[PDB]
RNA sequence: GUUUUCGUUGUUUUUU
């Protein structure tokens, strides 16, 4: 598994949308087999640990071969701050 | 802005020749200037 | 680390810090080589030493 | 200048390739040509325009 | 394509079921017998693949013994081996049957 | 349309009877968007959708098949297909619904399209630009070559928008040096140089006389007439159309033992196929093609004299963008052309069984589909297996950082000339931009200066028919090129339509 | 279980991990979670 | 005895061109059909035999006289290389060009085929045609652990017992031999209908696995 | 040594063989067929022709930039990438 | 209970 942690993830395996999020913080759950007990591993997909904010929207949608297939969407303000850079 | 944009390119082409060119050259306790081979350069440093 | 950073850092001239930087800030490694063959041709085991 | 050119062509009599020799002589506009397994030789005369595969060109052109 | 044991002409598995070896029905009759004397007399499986054309002079002919049977398709070698009936047969008619695969 | 006949044969003699199994192509049809779920159900779709759900906002197509039997003893709407459709387009389904239904399906309005949905990823074809082909280029080569000046086209038909060939011409010889000023040509499918006089020789005008009136129209010009001078001293020991030939076919690049039985009739065939395809493919205006030749050399000549100015390569007039059009035109017509070869081999291997083919279990639209999708999603305008040699980054990824990146995104340019050597003509601004592309926006370092911009008034041909042209000419009293001599029409006016010699007129002004 | 809706038609339904993803009203193919049960904080500044 | 058929000068000679891969036996068809409907024309072929080889893939040689008869026959075929990648066929080398060229009960083979490849066994009969054989392996299943096959998910092999296969999830004949599931088992082993072709006998070494139970 | 061409994972555990150690298997299987050349039908041109191809197998894979021959390639249509190529280069062992 | 891991190679873009 990973560092991060796997609370905030749901009973399915995702998280709700409108969830305060930190960096390295498992956002999708995925699980895969292993090849022949305790035969899977870890398929996670923690948040980029240098990018924290909240959940804008959570989809949940069939891709082309109709396996589930997600777009997680996060968001955050972004401040002005020192050595920001601006121009005329 | 073309003309610098070559400018700096082949300048720093020439700058990494150069450097590797001289890599090893040093001044010695004789004050001489010998390679790495120890083959003397100067007999002395900017003759000084 | 660029080459022209050596470049100066060596017209500088501070040699333990290349050394070091560039062994224990970078893949720093231990083998063993027989001298008679002066290669890398060791064959060794520690705890039967 | 003698150029013994030991090329790549055909020779039908012998059936061997590369066994057609385009020796090229400009001297009196008169080409020549030999082979090393049966020995034919070929006639033409050669302009300033004349390379050996124009000569194998009429090489065939004469014997066939 | 199933490769004939005796002379090793190879036509396409319907040619068999519907117009037969040109040479070897006379004595093996694979267009009048069940599909196991067929395939047994005519397998599936070959090697050696020769096109012959023109077998009156061919030494490939001679060597293959196809210059009396028709230009065809042949195969060098055959695996397996004849059942105990159709060699039977062809040693009681005078057909000394060599196996092509050696 | 472009090739249209597949023919085959079958001559069993098991009695030679041969069964052509000929294969014709009917009209071809386009769908709009109709996605296939994995649950079976099909629907349209549309642009947001597919970028949902990652998909590729693409139209089936349909191609009319014709399996023709031509057996002498002596097809249906195809499924070829999904073609990827930019947005907005007249086969769009954005197209239509106005302001309102855009709201419902959650469409911003400010969106133009212009652009491709592919797996739900917007991408942005970028235009490259080109010379403008068939046009007669004479250069001052280096002087330390015998090359003193080049004289260079790429010869491509007109229809079909696609390049056939090449041809440069030399001007052997230095001043006094090399012995004379000769010339010789360099040809498609060859491997030597000939000498002009020859090849006009083997096309017709085998005396010198009718091929210096081809080239030389100013008599009192000496010094022309002493620089060709030593070609046609050269140009004696050639007589005939045969000899020129063969001596052609000799050189032909072919294999060896054509004989001049055939060598000659291949020797013709390159005379008038792959040379000046542009101007005429058929036969009998080879006279054409040695009006045409007469006036490049001249031109040549001229240049080598230098009485006139090299043809500045810079000058923007030449240039030419490749739109959308041209590019997926070689890409499907490239792809199109694989799949009547594997087609066709199909046939091969499933007509010897004999077997009423359905034309469905030979046909895998996979080959188009892909190919296009690799192509663009990855934007390697050609096959994945040849990546290289292949112009890359011609499709990309489209901005949507911020509105006007977007904007410049889709009025941006690409010159794929190259990074290979600096220069300083191509990124350099040349006058003949004026009003054309944006002066002050450019890339910076390795991209400055060679990507462009369409000017806020500037606008892009799609291409017209000529033929109209030419009945205008024709309507006006157009003077051909077999009624033109060098003394009478001094003064005249060479006719050219789409830059290729179109007739002779002496008083253009009113006309 | 889980609180879902659609995106068409705006309405919420559960599934439980053995549908299929389909909307259970209106049969869009493009489903989404709702907002979670624990209460938000703004420094509003 | 066919030495005395050996090939000599007077026979037709062998000019070998090389073809496209895969499309040899391809040529060698053309050229049978070519051969036979061209055969009396007023433009005959002087070709004798054509034949090709597994060993000698993508090489096709033609049994001819001159090589005007071989570039008409090689003419109007693509599937041949452009090259005319032909070398003279030698005396000795033309009966090496047609030459043809171990299996017996209890020998250890391997199993390639189907999802059981990789797994020893040892023939106990063979069919009379020469097809077929029936073999002795160890037999490899789930015991309706994942029943309710491919090659690559498959756990270790152990020995068949018959209380396992009682009390996991079975006709028994003989002692020891019970045919369950479409497959034969006797004496704890595995024996099924196992093509000539799906198996392999020469050059096996033995591997660990196999020494600890073989 | 595997150190020297380990395994790469291209997706998680889908890993492909680092091309040095595909080359590597494909000089040993064309030795090997050089090997079983002679003691079968092995009519010279044969045995040139193999042996030809084994010799192109190893310049290759020695290295992939001689001049006035082609390259060697994956079935990707990706050249090989020949162990000078490793080596030399800005981004080469010494420089890179 | 200590302990403990994510890929490549390309491409294109900009960043000075
Ligand atoms: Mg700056
Ligand atoms: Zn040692
Ligand atoms: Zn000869
Ligand atoms: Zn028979
Ligand atoms: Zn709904």
């Amino acid at each position: 598994l990973k560092h991060g942690t796997y609370e905030k993830l749901d009973e399915d395996g995702l998280i709700a949308p409108g969830v305060r999020v930190s960096g390295d913080d498992i956002i999708i759950g995925k699980t895969t087999p292993i090849p022949p007990y305790h035969t899977k591993r870890d398929a996670s997909t923690p948040l980029r640990s240098t990018e924290n904010g909240i959940v804008d929207q959570v989809l949940l949608t069939t891709n082309q071969e109709g396996l589930k297939f997600v777009k997680v969407r996060m968001r955050t303000t972004k401040v002005p701050q020192i050595g920001d850079k601006f121009a005329s | 802005l073309i003309d610098t944009a070559v400018k700096t390119a082949e300048t720093g082409y020439i700058q990494r020749r150069l450097v590797k060119a001289l890599e090893d050259i040093m001044v010695h306790y004789d004050g001489t200037t010998r390679n790495s081979l120890g083959d003397i350069i100067q007999f002395l440093y900017g003759e000084d | 680390f660029g080459e022209m950073e050596r470049d100066c850092m060596i017209a500088h001239g501070a040699a333990g810090f290349l050394k070091e930087r560039l062994m224990e800030a970078s893949d720093a490694f231990r083998v063993h080589v027989c001298g008679i063959c002066g290669l890398m041709s060791v064959i060794a085991n520690l705890k039967k030493n | 200048i003698k150029q013994k050119l030991e090329t790549q062509f055909t020779c039908l009599f012998c059936n061997h390739d590369n066994s057609v020799v385009c020796t090229l002589d400009k001297k009196n506009s008169i080409g020549l040509l030999e082979c090393k397994k049966c020995n034919l030789s070929f006639q033409a005369p050669i302009n300033s325009l004349s390379q050996p595969i124009d000569i194998y060109s009429d090489w065939i052109d004469a014997c066939e | 394509e199933r490769a004939c044991m005796l002379c090793g002409i190879v036509l396409p598995g319907r040619v068999f079921m519907q117009n037969g070896c040109p040479n070897c029905d006379s004595v093996l009759n694979l267009r009048d017998s069940d599909q196991a004397t067929v395939n047994e007399c005519t397998s599936s499986s070959f090697e050696g693949l020769v096109a012959v054309g023109d077998n009156e002079h061919s030494w490939v002919a001679k060597w293959l013994r196809v210059d009396r049977f028709q230009p065809g398709l042949y195969a060098v070698r055959v695996d397996g081996r004849l059942p105990s009936d159709i060699v039977a047969a062809l040693e009681q008619y005078g057909v000394y049957y060599r196996p092509r695969d050696g | 349309w472009e090739e249209p006949r597949l023919i085959l044969d079958q001559p069993a003699q098991h009695d030679n009877i041969n069964k052509r199994y000929e294969i014709r192509f009917g009209k071809i049809y386009l769908s709009r968007p109709t996605m296939t779920e994995a649950d079976g159900t099909t629907h349209a779709m549309f642009p947001q959708e597919a970028r949902l759900r990652n998909l590729t906002y693409s139209s089936p197509v349909y191609l009319d098949m014709e399996k023709s039997m031509f057996t002498s003893i002596d097809g249906n709407k195809v499924h070829i297909g999904k073609v990827p459709i930019m947005l907005r387009s007249k086969f769009c389904s954005l197209r239509t619904l106005d302001e309102v239904d855009l709201y419902k399906m959650k469409e911003c309005p400010y969106d133009m399209g212009g652009y491709f949905v592919i797996n739900g990823s917007e991408k942005v074809l970028i235009a490259q630009e080109r010379s403008a082909a068939n046009i007669v280029q004479v250069f001052k080569k280096a002087a330390p070559s015998p090359i003193s000046h080049v004289a260079e086209i790429r010869s491509a038909l007109e229809k079909g928008s696609r390049l056939i060939s090449t041809m440069q011409i030399k001007l052997y010889g230095r001043e006094d040096k090399g012995t004379g000023r000769t010339i010789k040509a360099t040809l498609p499918y060859v491997k030597q140089d000939i000498p002009i006089v020859i090849v006009f020789r083997a096309l017709g005008v085998v005396p010198d006389g009718e091929i210096l009136q081809h080239i030389c129209y100013d008599e009192n010009d000496w010094q022309m007439l002493e620089m060709l001078k030593p070609c046609i001293e050269e140009g004696f020991v050639i007589q005939d159309k045969e000899v020129a030939l063969d001596f052609i076919g000799r050189r032909g690049s072919a294999a060896l033992g054509i004989r001049r039985e055939k060598r000659i009739q291949y020797a013709k065939d390159i005379l008038q196929k792959e040379l000046l395809p542009h101007i005429t493919q058929e036969e009998g205006f080879e006279t054409r093609k040695t009006f045409f030749l007469g006036y490049m050399v001249n031109r040549l000549l001229l240049c080598a004299l230098e009485r006139k100015d090299q043809d500045d390569r810079d000058h923007f007039g030449k240039k030419r963008l490749d739109l959308a059009g041209p590019l997926l035109a070689n890409l499907f017509r490239i792809l199109f052309r694989k799949l009547t070869r594997e087609i066709y081999r199909y046939m091969q291997r499933c007509i010897e069984t004999d077997r009423d083919f359905n034309l469905n279990l030979a046909v895998k639209s996979t080959t188009i589909t892909s190919g296009l999708k690799y192509s663009l999603a990855t934007g390697n305008w050609g096959e994945q297996k040849k990546a290289m040699s292949s112009r890359a980054g011609v499709s990309q990824v489209l901005n949507r950082y911020t509105y006007s990146s977007t904007l410049s995104h889709l009025r941006r340019t690409n010159t794929p000339i190259g990074r290979d050597g600096k220069l300083a003509k191509p990124r350099q601004l040349h006058n003949t931009h004026w009003g054309l592309v944006c002066p002050a926006e450019t890339p910076e370092g390795q991209a400055c200066g060679l990507v462009k911009n369409l000017s806020l008034l500037s606008g892009i041909s799609i291409g017209s028919p000529s033929e109209p042209i030419i009945n205008f000419l024709e309507e006006w009293g157009m003077e051909p090129l077999e009624d033109y001599d060098p003394a009478q029409h001094t003064k005249s006016t060479r006719i050219f339509v789409n830059g290729v010699w179109t007739g002779i007129h002496r008083d253009p002004s009113m006309l | 279980g889980v609180k879902y809706t659609c995106g068409a038609c705006a309405h919420n339904f559960s599934l439980n991990k053995s549908d299929p993803v389909r909307c259970k009203e209106c049969g869009h193919r493009v489903i989404y979670k709702a907002r979670t049960k624990r209460m938000i904080q703004f420094d509003a500044r | 005895p066919q030495r005395l058929l050996i090939p000599t000068v007077d026979d037709p000679g062998i000019w070998g061109v090389k073809v496209r891969l895969g499309k040899e036996k391809d040529v060698v068809r053309q050229i049978l059909k070519k051969k036979l409907a061209r055969e009396g024309t007023k433009n005959p072929l002087e070709i004798y035999s054509a034949f090709q080889r597994d060993s000698f893939k993508g090489h096709v040689y033609i049994e001819a006289r001159k090589a005007e008869a071989i570039n008409d026959a090689l003419k109007g075929n693509v599937n041949v290389f452009s090259n005319n990648s032909k070398f003279l066929v030698g005396i000795v080398e033309y009966k090496d060009l047609l030459r043809p060229v171990k299996l017996t009960r209890g020998s250890y083979v391997r199993v390639k085929n189907g999802k059981f490849k990789g797994d020893l066994a040892q023939v106990d009969e063979v069919l009379e045609n020469g097809l077929e054989a029936r073999l002795k392996l160890v037999p490899r299943l789930d015991y309706g652990k994942d029943l309710s096959y491919t090659s690559k998910f498959r756990p270790a092999q152990r020995l068949f017992s018959e209380a396992e296969a009682r009390v996991h999830e079975i006709r028994r004949d003989r002692d020891g031999f019970v045919t369950y599931g479409g497959e034969e088992y006797y004496e704890g082993f595995l024996y099924k209908t196992f093509r000539l072709q799906n198996l392999i006998v020469n050059s096996i070494n033995p591997t660990l696995n196999e020494l600890s139970l073989f | 040594p595997p150190q020297v061409r380990p395994s790469i994972a291209m997706d998680e555990t889908t890993q492909g063989q680092d091309d040095l150690t595909h080359k590597l298997s494909d000089i040993l299987k064309a030795n090997i067929n050089v090997q079983k050349l002679e003691m079968d039908g092995s009519p010279q041109h044969i045995i040139n022709e193999v042996e030809q191809l084994l010799q192109f197998h190893v310049a290759t894979y020695m290295d992939n930039d001689i001049a006035g021959q082609p390259q060697a390639l994956q079935k990707s249509g990706r050249p090989v990438k020949a162990i000078r190529a490793r080596l030399k280069g800005k981004e080469g062992r010494l420089r890179g």
